């Protein structure tokens, strides 16, 4: 039982690199149900791209509490996936970081897990962004800086593609370097009546002095 | 003896229920009458509701060609038959050992910013209604042009039967139908008629009232009816322009002379602003005006 296994792994891949991720974790969790009757060595990697794919996605939402889960999840020798995951969970930036910096030669030597670490870390640095910039009205920019950890350039091209996204509301201040917020609206449906109002008594009153002759 | 119509007598209400001349005229009961309590409750519960509709029952009873109603109860409809009949013979079992002794006479249920008339489900409804458990009423009620125009715009019905045709006699006073239930309007508009409207309170009531009027003129003083209505008027300078739009359709080619409705209900919501802001000038002279 290890070439249709292998062949399922594959085909997940396949879909990984081509999107569709709900069938690709179905063949995901189908190919980690076939690996567990069958060699151990393949099992721990299966569970790193299992995770892989549920962090990618973040809708499956499948942390350890399933029951077949435990056995491999408590085992030691995989534990930095399930930092990870603790990390996703809590949205941390800091501590996302530290276990990705602490835990070497068993993350960085893995190829699948760095072609998506910086899609995981964009995911994350967004939505705390996007919690960060909730109260606020006018926010300087290197205040985001020191709060996600990154450079001034990166925080202004992570809110341009935020905001040209439809995901935050509000514009870049270029020159004095910040951040305003579009909370200040008001009643503007009246004008929008009383202009259309006016067009139509325009063409009316056209088209009645048109009448006569 | 302003109290003797609170008086209900069970002998009576049999005798004229098991004698119904109502089954043999068709315009048999042109007067409702409605006590204040019953009044005050539709327009709280309609008001309450928001934009949304709500119905409920009317409790009540009979006298010659007049319909008494008495008080209300709001049904729950988060439904026509199941939950909102349960409710209603709930309701009434658990009212009938309190005090409360009468029977149903009628189903309220509002009309936000529409009107006050039947629509073509009123109507299959009334229909139903009048056909099993008789007498009945149906009255509606707008709970936004009432704050609008500063009167209470209530109206009771009552619906004519499948297969007659009455000659004519419709008086009709104009109502400002928006636009998308003008056709809905126009179908259903002779399969009823409407009865005179009139209000009654009890001697207690009226003496509350008049002990209640030396402190509630504050309230008045300080209503500022132009900012608790101003998504209302938006909505009717939008329904205003659709109909000047259709007007002027009917302009470049060549209901009846459309512009004169269009202008009608241009005249309503601009002599309502107006009023709204008389008001506000009236309370400037009063109060910001004593400039020391
Ligand atoms: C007395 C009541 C309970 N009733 N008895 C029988 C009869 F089958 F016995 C039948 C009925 C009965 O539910 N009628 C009815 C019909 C339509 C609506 C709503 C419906 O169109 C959708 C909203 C638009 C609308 C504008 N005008 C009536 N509506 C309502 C209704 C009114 C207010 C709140 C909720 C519902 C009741
Ligand atoms: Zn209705």
């Amino acid at each position: 039982p290890l070439i249709m296994g292998v062949i399922r792994e594959c085909g997940g891949k396949m879909h990984l690199r081509e999107g569709e991720f709900e069938k690709a974790h179905t063949d995901f969790f189908e190919a980690f149900k076939n690996y567990d009757e069958s060699g151990s060595p393949r099992r721990t990697t299966c569970l790193k791209y299992l995770v892989l794919a549920n962090m990618l996605m973040k809708s499956g939402i499948n942390p350890f509490d399933s029951q077949e889960a435990k056995p491999y999840k408590n085992d030691p020798e995989i534990l930095a996936m399930t930092n990870l995951v603790s990390a996703y969970q809590n949205n941390d930036i800091t501590e996302f970081e530290k276990i990705l910096k602490t835990n070497h030669s068993n993350i960085m030597d893995d190829p699948f897990i760095r072609e998506h670490i910086e899609e995981l870390l964009r995911n994350i640095r967004t939505q705390v962004l996007i919690k960060l910039i909730k109260p606020y009205t006018r926010i300087h920019i290197p205040f985001i800086s020191k709060e996600l950890n990154i450079d001034v350039a990166d925080v202004e091209s992570l809110l341009v593609q935020c905001i040209l996204d439809n995901t935050i509301h509000g514009r870049i201040d270029q020159v004095n370097q910040l951040l305003e917020l579009d909370h200040q609206k008001r009643g503007g449906a009246r004008y929008t009546a009383l202009d259309k109002w006016t067009n139509q008594l325009n063409s009316l009153n056209q088209a009645v002095v048109s009448k006569l002759a | 003896s302003i109290d003797e119509i609170y008086k209900y007598d069970k002998k009576q209400q049999q005798e004229i229920l098991a004698a119904k001349p109502w089954t043999k005229d068709h315009h048999y009961f042109k007067y409702c009458k409605i006590s204040a309590l019953a009044l005050l409750k539709m327009v709280m519960h309609a008001r309450s509701g928001g934009n949304l509709e709500v119905m409920g029952l009317m409790l009540g009873k009979v006298d010659g060609e007049t319909m008494i109603i008495m008080d209300s109860f709001a049904l729950p409809v988060e439904n026509a038959q199941a939950a909102a009949y349960e409710y209603m013979a709930a309701y009434i079992e658990n009212a009938k050992q309190v005090g409360r002794l009468e029977n149903a006479i009628g189903w309220y249920h509002s009309h936000p910013g529409y009107g006050c008339w039947l629509s073509g489900i009123d109507v299959s409804t009334q229909m139903l209604n009048q056909q099993f458990q008789e007498p009945f009423v149906a009255v509606v009620i707008d709970p936004t042009r009432t704050i609008s125009a500063g009167k209470v715009n209530l109206g009771a019905f009552r619906t004519y039967p499948k297969g007659y045709k009455p000659p004519d006699e419709g008086p009709s006073e104009y109502q400002t139908i928006p636009l998308n239930k003008i056709e809905d309007f126009g179908v259903h508009c002779k399969q009823y008629y409407a009865l005179e409207v009139s209000y009654f309170k009890s001697s207690l009531d009226r003496k509350l009232l008049e002990l209640l009027w030396n402190k509630y003129w504050v309230n008045t003083l300080s209503s500022s009816s132009l900012l608790t209505n101003a998504d209302y008027t938006t909505g009717q300078v939008f329904d205003l322009s659709e109909k000047l739009e259709q007007s002027e359709a009917q302009l470049g080619r060549g209901s009846e002379d459309k512009l004169a409705k269009a202008t009608r209900d241009s005249c309503k919501t601009t002599i309502e602003a107006i009023h709204g802001l008389m008001s506000q000038v009236i309370k400037d002279k009063l109060f910001n005006q004593i400039n020391i």
